[PDB]
């Protein structure tokens, strides 16, 4: 690869995956710049842990991982190392040790259909907490009482996935914020993704 | 699967008549159900959404809920505007389509 | 809202017919349009939906090689074609505006229709 | 060099309305801004501190944030508790003292 | 934690105001006590804090030499006075405890008034 | 020595006192008394600058000739050649209190590493992007100073250790 890494494909994609099935895209064997990502909208939260967002170009890595999903305004701060929340515990567990960046910005112009955009969901109820950097898809009912409900939408037994549409009449707290997570790791292999 | 429901409703006018809409576990019990009525030579119109709510405009005299695999609709009184067929619809993942009921023709006595 | 679709003409089997749905009074690029037919001796039958912002559509497991569904932006009308029609396709055709916006097969559980339209007779 | 904000913003119950607060170079965007909710005839308490935390006991529906030289707090649902005064408090470096907003009243529509 | 202010009392123009508030239930020496006033119907205004382990009473520019501020740690209360009160100073006065403790000028960005005592209004 | 060791007020990290110039063991036991060049035992048988500040207990080991870290490469960098002593002792019943101590700040972000024996009392907002942040410390633009409050609940590696570097 002699041209730039396809961060335009992961940032300017026409659709984003939902929270409960967040994408895991791998960038490898590509010369990276990290110089074109400020051309987008002013970010709501552009925060990096471990590596400061100034020495990205001259620091050399071996693999880049990109996570991509869309979350409400009230839960942007939940995506953080050592945080407790509805997405922080049940949908996306960021580990306490985290070397990378989290980028959350506003997309209330093409990612919110008037009257409801039910295309995005999250998982409300789970049997336990979630291991860090893990995802799962559930299509069966979750029970909470002392009876196995086993597939009837009744009492004390509920569907796990809950949708949340984005009408434009909503305020800042319930707009769809697109958030990506750029993750790096230690040098255990010869470096290939590196600055020019 | 395919939704099933009785084609005829028996009851004298002036009191409550109950009708049921039966399905399966992959059809009902995971996804919600909705109710429609078809006027003579006209499009269907909404009755119940989210299994227990009523839209703005419809009469508030219609009550329906699901108790399991089947869902029951309770109507109060039979007028001429209530004599149209009532339809039952839901969504099932196993066929990736909107399954609909066969119909219930109600006649006054 | 206003939702009126054009009429249809009785056709002979082994031909293609066009049924057009017209939408007005709302933003055409922020809702879904569903095709549902009424034939005698049976209830409503469901075919598929079109998202009027891209090409991503879905079909039914029964209507696969007989229906093709396309969209338009400048007229804001949805065009649906019936191919290789038989005697079992004698039905009136409803185009229904569905509230909300879904494009996946795990999304339709909240997809309840909002406004329907007057049917157009199609006969073998 | 004092904070300014609209005296009143009206919102219908059931969804969210926003309270805006704009400051200068040395008031907002260099120092943290805090939000105080004042019950009528009582001492005001903490509502929003450091722009993304909340104190314990506050329900998770009060979202305030700042981007440039202005800050905005969004309150969702106005039933019987948000018909109070909201103050925009931040530290002023030039005058070497805390300065406060004019006082915003929120009423239902 | 509780802070109890003094009672309401009317003072004539040209006299002093003796308003005090008592701290109880927490460590007195480890928390700054600010002072916040409120005219009836207007917004809030600031007075200045006390560092209750030394004598450092910073004031605002509008009340640089018009106030007298005193700590009485023997009876765990904090006093303040007003010199030549006018009709513009007819207001209510709160004393508030900010979390943490710093007495420098450039440290108040991490200072918010957590708990507030009851009001005591003074008039002309 | 009585003026700089028992002083009631110790300056913060980025703006440290430089006091020009008894016995030193009459204080609390020392966390680290490691003189370089001169030895502590032969010191009493043997221009003196006395720079004093406060350090979090984790970062006391960063005060050494010729090693990087956090505050070392931004706030107080010792030169490569050093002839002085470093004296770090416990201070937990003086400079730590419940709710935190928001006085003893430290400078966290800087443009580059600083020259040895230099201080810079500035607050102008660091620019961490490409947009020129003249006075707005919003997103991708952060304030330099940061304060670590001291609590008795905190462990041994976070107490405020008053330190003095008696550079001969
Ligand atoms: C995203 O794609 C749109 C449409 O092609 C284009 O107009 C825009 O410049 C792209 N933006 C970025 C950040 O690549
Ligand atoms: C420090 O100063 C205080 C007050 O003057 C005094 O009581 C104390 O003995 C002094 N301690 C030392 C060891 O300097």
């Amino acid at each position: 690869i002699t041209n730039l890494c396809p961060f335009d494909e992961v940032f300017n994609a026409t659709r984003f995956a939902s929270v409960y099935a967040w994408n895991r895209k791998r960038i490898s064997n590509c010369v990276a710049d990290y110089s074109v990502l400020y051309n987008f909208a002013p970010f709501f939260a552009f925060k990096c842990y471990g590596v400061s967002p100034t020495k990205l170009n001259d620091l050399c890595f071996t693999n880049v991982y990109a996570d991509s999903f869309v979350i409400r305004g009230n839960e942007v701060s939940q995506i953080a190392p050592g945080q407790t929340g509805n997405i922080a515990d049940y949908n996306y567990k960021l580990p306490d040790d985290f070397t990378g960046c989290v980028i959350a910005w506003n997309s209330n112009k093409l990612d919110s259909k008037v009257g409801g955009n039910y295309n995005y969901r999250y998982r409300l109820f789970r049997k336990s907490n979630l291991k860090p950097f893990e995802r799962d898809i559930s299509t069966e009912i979750y029970q909470a009482g002392n009876k196995p409900c086993n597939g009837v939408a009744g009492v004390n037994c509920y569907f796990p996935l809950q949708s949340y549409g984005f009408r434009p009449t909503y305020g800042v707290g319930h707009q769809p914020y697109r958030v990506v997570v750029l993750s790096f790791e230690l040098l255990h292999a010869p470096a290939t993704v590196c600055g020019p | 699967p395919v939704l099933t429901q009785p084609p005829s409703a028996s009851g004298p006018p002036g009191q409550s008549v109950s009708i049921s809409c039966s399905g399966s576990r992959s059809n009902i019990g995971t996804n919600f159900v909705y109710w429609y009525q078809q006027l003579p030579g006209a499009a269907p119109k909404l009755l119940i959404y989210k299994n227990d709510q009523r839209p703005s405009g419809v009469p508030e005299r219609f009550f329906g809920s699901k108790s399991g695999t089947s869902a029951s609709l309770a109507i109060s009184g039979l007028r001429s505007e209530d004599e149209v067929d009532y339809y039952c619809a839901a969504w099932d993942d196993s066929l990736s389509g909107h399954v609909f009921g066969a119909g219930t023709k109600v006649t006054v006595l | 809202v206003q939702l009126v679709q054009s009429g249809a003409e009785v056709k002979k089997p082994g031909a293609s017919v066009k049924v057009s749905c017209k939408a007005s009074g709302y933003i055409f690029s922020d809702y879904n349009i569903h095709w549902v037919r009424q034939a005698p001796g049976q209830g409503l039958e469901w075919m598929g939906w079109i998202s009027p912002d891209s090409d991503d559509t879905n079909y039914a497991q029964s209507f696969q090689g007989r229906v093709t569904m396309t969209r338009d932006t400048s007229i804001t009308t949805v065009y649906m074609e019936l191919s290789s029609l038989r005697s079992d396709d004698t039905a009136v055709y409803f185009c229904a505006r569905s509230v909300g916006y879904c494009s996946l097969n795990s999304c339709q559980r909240w997809m309840w229709f909002d406004t329907w339209g007057q049917g157009a007779l199609v006969t073998v």
